[PDB]
Parts: structure tokens; C-alpha cells; sequence
């Protein structure tokens, strides 16, 4: 319904934020083996 | 009816998974960054000594 | 009246103190990266 | 019958279990602004941290061209 | 039912507001992390650079 569109936008702006975080995890991963 | 909500509910699961690696992620972040902080305290800590050691001599 | 090689035996005893210090900060700062690099490839294969 | 009765429990089965999954979901996002927020501050402190340092480093180099080109 | 829909799409609104908020921390760190690399870098090469200045100096005058 509706809601499904509602929904299917949610899944898909959290798989973006997924692969920033992941981004985020290899560069605080680099910041560590400097450390 | 029921298998609309039946699909439905599929999706709300897909988002669940999602939403809790994310939040995972975020947590070992926070904790992966924080272990990090304190090597730099010492780091900080460490030149500081240098610092005045080399001031010092100076004088 | 003098009594002092307990001056002596009380310093080398400080000394031993100190030499098995240096012991914990290198033997406990090997085993700290040790279980850093686990926790990172951890993290690495967990993702 | 039990057969209209099930399927329809079934129904609302299904349905308070998606309710209780959007109440988790809530929770998992408000922890992850926790952590979110704790982070950022963690890492604006270290900021002025390794500022500290680097001014440190500039200190010492300033000290070595004035200890070498004065007490020569 | 429809007081379940209200609930759960008003969850569901919530959420997503809030993630809007994620995306915006997210990008935060990314640009903080990049920046204190940078610096990491800089501060090893300083440090590599003054060690090498002082054990010339050092040698040399005693």
C-alpha cells in the first residue's frame, strides 16, 4: 500500500547510511594502525 | 488482506536487519574510537615531557 | 655504631622492584597490541 | 469454525509482531544517537588534543633553531 | 487494523526522521576522521623529523 512506498524508501536510506558507516569503519580502522 | 500484510511484514524484517547492523556498526565505532582516544592521551602526554625536557635545556 | 648493609640489601631490593616494572610496562604493552590487532581483524572479518 | 478463527488469529499475530518489531527499531535508533553524539564528542576533544601536539611539535622545532643559531 | 497502522506508521515516521540525523552524523565523522588522518600523518613525519634533528644535534655538541 501506501505504506509499502513509505516503507521501501526507509530500506533503502538506511542501506546508503550502511555504506558511509562502512566508509567511516575502514577509515577509523587506518586511524588506529597510525595509532 | 493477509497477504498484503504478509508481504508487508517481510519488509519490516529486511529494515530490522538493516537498521541493526547499522546500529552495530555504530556501537563498535563508538567503542573502536574511544580504545583509540586514550592511545592518543598517552601519545599527548608523552610529548608534552619532550617538550619541556627541550625547553629546558635550552635555559 | 654501624649497621648498614641493610642499606644496601633495601636498595637492591627497590632496584629488583624497578627492573621487574620495566618487565610489566614491556611484557603488558607486547600483549596490549596483541589484543588490539585482534580486536581490529575481528572487527575486519566481521565486516 | 476454529478455521476463521485461526487464520484471523494468525492475522493479528502477524501484525503485533510488526508492531513490536517498530518498537525495537525506535529503541536501536535511539541508542545509535547515543553513540552517534558520544563519538562526536570524543572526537572533537581529541581534536583539541592533537592540536595541542602538533603545537608542541612546532615549539620544538622553533627551540631548535634558536638553542643551535644562539648557543653555538 | 487501522489503530495498528496508526502506531506503526507513526513508528515508522519517527524512524525516519531520526535517520535523517544518522545520515548527518555519519558524514560529520567522515569529514573529522580525514582531517585528524591528515594530522596523524603530519605529527609522524614532524616527530620523525626532530628525532633525527636532535640525535645530529646531540651527537655532535655531546
Amino acid at each position: 500500500l501506501g505504506s509499502n512506498r513509505r516503507l521501501q524508501q526507509t530500506q533503502a536510506q538506511v542501506d546508503e547510511v550502511v555504506d558511509i558507516m562502512r566508509v567511516n569503519v575502514d577509515k577509523v580502522l587506518e586511524r588506529d594502525q597510525k595509532l | 488482506a493477509l497477504s498484503e500484510i504478509e508481504t508487508r511484514h517481510s519488509e519490516i524484517i529486511k529494515l530490522e536487519n538493516s537498521i541493526r547492523e547499522l546500529h552495530d556498526m555504530f556501537m563498535d565505532m563508538a567503542m573502536l574510537v574511544e580504545s583509540q582516544g586514550e592511545m592518543i592521551d598517552r601519545i599527548e602526554y608523552n610529548v608534552e615531557h619532550a617538550v619541556d625536557y627541550v625547553e629546558r635545556a635550552v635555559s | 655504631g654501624s649497621k648498614l648493609p641493610d642499606a644496601a640489601k633495601k636498595m637492591e631490593e627497590a632496584q629488583e622492584a624497578l627492573r621487574q616494572a620495566e618487565e610489566e610496562r614491556k611484557a603488558k604493552y607486547a600483549k596490549m597490541e596483541a589484543e588490539r590487532e585482534a580486536v581490529r581483524q575481528g572487527i575486519r572479518d566481521k565486516y | 469454525r476454529n478455521e476463521l478463527e485461526e487464520m484471523q488469529r494468525r492475522a493479528d499475530q502477524l501484525a503485533d509482531e510488526s508492531l513490536e518489531s517498530t518498537r525495537r527499531m525506535l529503541q536501536l535508533v535511539e541508542e545509535s544517537k547515543d553513540a552517534g553524539i558520544r563519538t562526536l564528542v570524543m572526537l572533537d576533544e581529541q581534536g583539541e588534543q592533537l592540536d595541542r601536539v602538533e603545537e608542541g611539535m612546532n615549539h620544538i622545532n622553533q627551540d631548535m633553531k634558536e638553542a643551535e643559531k644562539n648557543l653555538k | 487494523g487501522s489503530a495498528r497502522e496508526n502506531e506503526m506508521d507513526e513508528n515508522l515516521e519517527q524512524v525516519s526522521g531520526i535517520i535523517g540525523n544518522l545520515r548527518h552524523m555519519a558524514l560529520d565523522m567522515g569529514n573529522e576522521i580525514d582531517t585528524q588522518n591528515r594530522q596523524i600523518d603530519r605529527i609522524m613525519e614532524k616527530a620523525d623529523s626532530n628525532k633525527t634533528r636532535i640525535d645530529e644535534a646531540n651527537q655532535r655538541a655531546t
